[PDB]
């Protein structure tokens, strides 16, 4: 029974690793977009600078 | 947040296994201690 529980735990750990990798990739893309927004905003307002 | 409860629900099974193992160890200790002490009592002063 303990072996079964440990096997299930390992499967769940693998799923958590996949979730974490997906989150990291999506956050990287989001940060790239936010950096684009910040660059656009900084380059703007030069008329008002 | 859906994965976490699975890890929560996995845990109780192992604790029951540990508890049963502890009970088995205590019973084994009692049995073997009784056997050894009984044998030593019977074999004492048998070289007379």
């Amino acid at each position: 029974t303990s072996i079964d529980s440990m096997t299930e735990m390992m499967n769940i750990q693998t799923e958590l690793a996949a979730v974490s990798q997906s989150m990291a990739d999506k956050m990287a893309q989001t940060s790239d977009d936010t950096a684009d927004v910040r660059d656009h905003l900084a380059d703007f307002d030069d008329f008002f600078r | 947040a859906d994965l976490m409860p699975r890890m929560v629900a996995v845990m109780p099974a192992q604790i029951q296994s540990m508890k049963n193992q502890k009970q088995t160890l205590l019973n084994q200790y009692q049995v073997q201690k009784a056997q050894q002490d009984q044998n030593m009592a019977m074999q004492e002063n048998a070289t007379a």
